[PDB]
């Protein structure tokens, strides 16, 4: 094709969707057994027959955890946040670095995959010593996630080349995002590289006898708080610069949308201590400090709130609605790009109202590791950010591969994201609950089918939803094959604008965008903030070591 | 002025609401 | 019009975001208050208490259960508690009601969640860490315990019991 000559960008970025869709799937396989598990049904012997290789409920989810989680929102967040700003930009990323980042992620991939499958590190997604893995899903996993320093060096490339070439201009919206994203993302990502490289890296290749539980888990949850984020914030840079104009509207502030997403650069790393709230020996001022800053994170989820809603009720009210629900009704309800983000956005809701709960310090023992969380990350990321990226099939492949997408195949998308979002609410619904019950996660309940008697009726959400979702699932995966193997080609369709939105006319605010875009200085108050929340922990941690031996018990 | 958006920063505010003070209550229900 | 609806937005995004703000802030001064309450005991001591975990059950006050309950305040308990492959030892742990409980909790092998079902009490325990948290049980009879973090194929069925005497 002549498309791919002029814009290679569009095959590699092709090539990571893909790939994110194959682990998505494949991850997604194990949900519905494990919400009929979550609803004490007991489906594992079928799922055995089909896949004689899963010897346990805990492989099934280590599997569906780091596939969905980990695989599937890597691989679209380095497709979006290369290629959105590429082509804003209209330049061409060092396509050599693209498809080294693409191979490493492929390679890494497939080195932690052998040994998951072959049952040689059920230690789910977590993977908190001293459970041990066997050495190459650490090592294929470590690789898998450095990939995406290439992608950072791509996008830090495109912006200072675009800068040169445009010498005090401000950065165009989306690679503004783009940039502190990938930058947060830099500072967030050194804790998982320090936890790998000095402790279960050498601890798996048999080079020391044990690892510290609480160093290992604290340098986890370093990067574990904002990965949610880089997971959330490609679904966030189409939801601010493409959804407007899916809508029939426009951004209705670009300040207000770029300060969301620096808000996130300073305050998505220093965190992580939220999720040790029940771990000992750390201390519990720093608990609170956490706590509030954690707090203070949900606040450019809020103005995201306000912002997106604003502009969704803008278009409405341009295609004639009129009322308080007349704006609603009015939008492009049979537009599944459209649809998908705003359902996810719906769920979201919930969603993050959970997330402040769990912040909240000692409200996060009444919920912390039980199925009140599960409840909580459906929401947010199998809910939201999945179904804005199944939203992207829409306009985003067309636009990569020519091949268009028919009548058919758009109404097909309108049933998937519509169950896929309903099963993701029942199934919330059944989760919150079971949780404040004090059903465990993580737990193959239906195993002990007398244990959890008061669980009984959030237990038929369950259920539902695991049916609800295996047919979701099984349209995704026909609908998503219809349109890759599909016939017809339309090279116009490649050719094409991205559907980028106008920003609604109003002064604005220059300074306020001109302060934002002092971009090297945000970026060292956000490391400064990671050295003040998490360095004086670090440093007792590390001056007071117990190392211990490692487990296999599966 | 934003009735929609308004409408909708209201229903985010009254979950957030009732999902942090009914835990908050079952936490000193449990205390 | 454009100019309008844009001026408009952003005065109402104003308003919100303070709401928005104080409404936050008043769930900072809710915690703040959780933390001066006794409530707070179940948070878990922050300060290191290093253990070995491959000796654990051969010496130490783990390495007996039956002797695992101590008297150390004129109201207060500090009991032993070892959760471990896929057990609690004492089983069950026995304490008076309205003591305080001062829960020193460790594992001999991987993590486990210690959840006690109907109460606040829910701490991560890891090998070579001694786990410290305080409850007074208000109300006497069988509480269960759960483990709430996965510890291989034996997870589900880890359950134990503490029985609060009269
Ligand atoms: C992408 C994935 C994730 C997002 C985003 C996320 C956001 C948050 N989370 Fe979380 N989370 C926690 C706190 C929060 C907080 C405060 C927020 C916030 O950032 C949330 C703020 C967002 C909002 C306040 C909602 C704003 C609403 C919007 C933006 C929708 C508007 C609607 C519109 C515009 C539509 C209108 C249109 C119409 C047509 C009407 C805590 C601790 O504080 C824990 C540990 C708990 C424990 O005990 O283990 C936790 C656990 C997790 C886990 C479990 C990790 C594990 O395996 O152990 C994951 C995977 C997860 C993911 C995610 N989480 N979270
Ligand atoms: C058909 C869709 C899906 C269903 C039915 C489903 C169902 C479940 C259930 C019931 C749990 C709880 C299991 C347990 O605590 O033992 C689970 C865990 C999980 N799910 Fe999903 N899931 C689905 C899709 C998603 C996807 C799309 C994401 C990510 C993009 C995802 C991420 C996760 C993760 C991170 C875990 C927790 C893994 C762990 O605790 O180690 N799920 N899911
Ligand atoms: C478009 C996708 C939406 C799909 C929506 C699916 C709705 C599920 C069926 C409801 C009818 C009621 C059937 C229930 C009757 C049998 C109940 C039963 O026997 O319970 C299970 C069994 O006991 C465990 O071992
Ligand atoms: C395992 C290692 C094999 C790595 C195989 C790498 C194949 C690279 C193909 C690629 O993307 O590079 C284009 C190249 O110039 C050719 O056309
Ligand atoms: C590049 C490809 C492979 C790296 C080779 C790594 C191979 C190292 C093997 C070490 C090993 O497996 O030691 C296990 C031991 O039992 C302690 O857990
Ligand atoms: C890719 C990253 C892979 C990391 C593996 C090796 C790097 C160097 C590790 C150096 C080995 C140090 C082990 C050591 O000195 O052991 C001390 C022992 O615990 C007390 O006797
Ligand atoms: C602006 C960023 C916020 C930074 C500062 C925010 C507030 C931290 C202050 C005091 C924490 C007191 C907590 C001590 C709780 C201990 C409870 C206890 O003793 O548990 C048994
Ligand atoms: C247990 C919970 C399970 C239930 C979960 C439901 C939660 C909210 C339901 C749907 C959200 C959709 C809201 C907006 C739908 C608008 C459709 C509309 O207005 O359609 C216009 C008409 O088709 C001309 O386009
Ligand atoms: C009483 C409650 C019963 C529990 C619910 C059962 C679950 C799913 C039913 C299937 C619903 C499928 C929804 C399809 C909506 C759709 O595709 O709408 C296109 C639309 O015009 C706007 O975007
Ligand atoms: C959202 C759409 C509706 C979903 C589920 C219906 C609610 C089902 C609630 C029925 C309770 C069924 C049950 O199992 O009853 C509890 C217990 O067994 C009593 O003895
Ligand atoms: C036409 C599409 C709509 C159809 C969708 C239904 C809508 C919602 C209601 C019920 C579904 C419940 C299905 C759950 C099936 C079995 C429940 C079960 O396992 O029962 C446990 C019982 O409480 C212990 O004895
Ligand atoms: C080298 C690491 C680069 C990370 C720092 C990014 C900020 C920066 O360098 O700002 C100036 C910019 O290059 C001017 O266009
Ligand atoms: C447009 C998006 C809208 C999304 C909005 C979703 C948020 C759901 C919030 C609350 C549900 C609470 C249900 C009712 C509260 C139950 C409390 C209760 O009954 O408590 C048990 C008590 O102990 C007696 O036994
Ligand atoms: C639509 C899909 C989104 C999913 C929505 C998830 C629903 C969870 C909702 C609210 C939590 C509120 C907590 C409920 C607290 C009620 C119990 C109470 O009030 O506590 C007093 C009691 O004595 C204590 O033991
Ligand atoms: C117990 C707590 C009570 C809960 C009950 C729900 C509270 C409503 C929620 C948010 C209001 C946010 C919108 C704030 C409106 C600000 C007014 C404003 O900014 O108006 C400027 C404009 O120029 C005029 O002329
Ligand atoms: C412009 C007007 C501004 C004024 C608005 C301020 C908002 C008031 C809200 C919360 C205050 C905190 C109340 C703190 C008392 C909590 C007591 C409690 O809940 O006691 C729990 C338990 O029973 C004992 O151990
Ligand atoms: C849409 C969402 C609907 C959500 C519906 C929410 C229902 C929450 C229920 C209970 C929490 C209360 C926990 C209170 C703990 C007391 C338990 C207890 O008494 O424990 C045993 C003890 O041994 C006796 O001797
Ligand atoms: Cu011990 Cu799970
Ligand atoms: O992590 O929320
Ligand atoms: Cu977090």
């Amino acid at each position: 094709s002549r498309v791919y000559e002029a814009y290679p960008e569009k095959k590699a970025t092709l090539y990571f969707l893909v790939l994110g869709f194959l682990a998505l799937i494949v991850g997604s396989l194990f949900g519905p057994f494990q919400a009929l598990n979550y609803g004490n049904v007991d489906a594992y012997p079928l799922l055995k027959r089909l896949l004689p290789f899963v010897q346990s409920y805990y492989q099934g989810l280590t599997l569906h955890g780091v596939l969905n989680a980990i695989v599937f929102t890597q691989l679209f967040a380095q497709a979006i946040m290369v290629y959105l700003p590429a082509r804003e930009l209209n330049m061409r990323p060092n396509m050599g670095l693209m498809w080294l980042s693409w191979w490493m992620a492929f390679i890494g991939l497939v080195v932690a995959a052998l040994p998951l499958l072959a049952n040689e590190a059920t230690v789910l997604y977590t993977f908190y010593p001293p459970l041990k893995g066997h050495w190459a899903f650490y090592l294929g996993a470590s690789v898998f996630v450095l990939s995406t320093w290439v992608s950072i060096y791509i996008v830090l490339d495109l912006w200072r080349r675009w800068k040169a070439a445009n010498p005090g201009k401000v950065t165009p919206l989306v690679t503004y995002m783009a940039v502190v994203f990938w930058l947060m993302w830099f500072l967030a990502s050194l804790g998982l590289v320090l936890e790998a490289v000095l402790f279960l890296l050498p601890w798996s290749f048999g080079l020391v006898e044990g690892v510290d539980p609480l160093v290992a888990r604290t340098l986890f949850w370093w990067t574990g708080h904002p990965i949610v984020y880089f997971w959330l914030l490609p679904a966030y840079a189409i939801i601010y610069t493409i959804l407007p104009k899916q809508a029939g509207g426009k951004l209705v502030s670009d300040p207000m949308a770029r300060l969301a997403f620096l808000l996130f650069l300073l305050l998505s790393t220093p965190v992580g201590f939220h999720h040790q709230f029940a771990d000992p020996g750390i201390d519990p001022t720093w608990k609170m400090i956490h706590s509030v800053l954690t707090l203070f994170v949900a606040v450019p989820s809020l103005m995201t709130a306000f912002t997106v809603a604003a502009s969704l009720e803008f278009a409405g009210r341009l295609r004639g609605g009129r009322g308080l629900f007349g704006w609603i009704r009015a939008l492009p309800w049979d537009n599944p790009a459209f649809v998908a983000p705003v359902l996810g956005l719906l769920g979201f809701i919930p969603g993050g109202a959970g997330g402040i709960v769990n912040a909240s310090f000692t409200l996060d023992y009444v919920v912390h590791n039980t199925a009140w969380v599960p409840g909580h990350f459906h929401l947010q990321v199998a809910s939201l950010v999945t179904l804005t990226a199944m939203g992207s099939l829409y306009w985003l492949l067309p636009n990569l591969t020519g091949k268009p997408i028919s009548d058919a195949q758009r109404r097909l998308g309108l049933a998937v994201v519509w169950l896929w979002f309903l099963g993701m609410m029942i199934m919330a619904v059944g989760l919150h609950w079971a949780g404040l019950l004090n059903v465990p996660r993580r737990a193959y309940i239906a195993q002990v089918p007398d244990a959890y008697p008061h669980a009984a009726v959030p237990m038929v959400f369950n259920v539902l939803a695991g049916i609800v979702l295996l047919v979701a699932l099984l349209l995704f995966i026909y609908g998503l094959f219809s349109v890759l193997l599909s016939r017809e080609r339309k090279p116009e369709l490649a050719e094409a604008p991205l559907p980028f939105a106008e920003v609604i006319s109003g002064p604005e605010d220059r300074r306020l965008v001109l302060a934002m875009d002092r971009i090297g200085f945000w970026f060292a108050v956000a490391a400064i903030l990671v050295v003040l929340a998490y360095g004086p922990t670090l440093v007792q941690l590390f001056g007071h070591l117990n190392p211990v031996p490692g487990w296999r018990l599966w | 002025k934003p009735k929609g958006a308004l409408a909708v920063i209201l229903v985010l505010t009254l979950t957030i609401l009732v999902f942090w003070l009914g835990v908050y209550a079952v936490f000193f229900a449990r205390g | 019009d454009e100019h309008k609806a844009h001026k408009a937005i952003l005065a109402y995004e104003k308003g919100w975001l303070a709401f928005s703000l104080a409404m936050l802030f008043v769930f900072i001064a809710l915690i703040a208050y959780t933390l001066a309450t006794h409530t707070a005991g179940v948070i878990p001591a922050g300060k290191l208490e290093r253990v070995d975990p491959t000796t654990v059950r051969q010496e130490g006050p783990w390495a007996d259960p039956a002797q695992a309950v101590v008297q150390t305040g004129p109201n207060q308990y500090t009991v032993y508690v070892l959760a471990f492959a896929f057990g609690y030892q004492p089983n069950p742990i026995e304490v008076p009601q309205g003591a305080e409980i001062v829960f020193k909790i460790t594992s001999p092998d991987v993590i486990h969640g210690f959840h006690v079902e109907g109460t606040n009490i829910n701490v991560e325990v890891l090998p070579g860490e001694v786990s410290t948290v305080r409850y007074t049980f208000k109300r006497p009879g069988e509480y269960r315990i759960i483990c709430n973090q996965y510890c291989g194929l034996g997870h589900q069925n880890m359950f134990g019991t503490i029985v609060v005497k009269e």
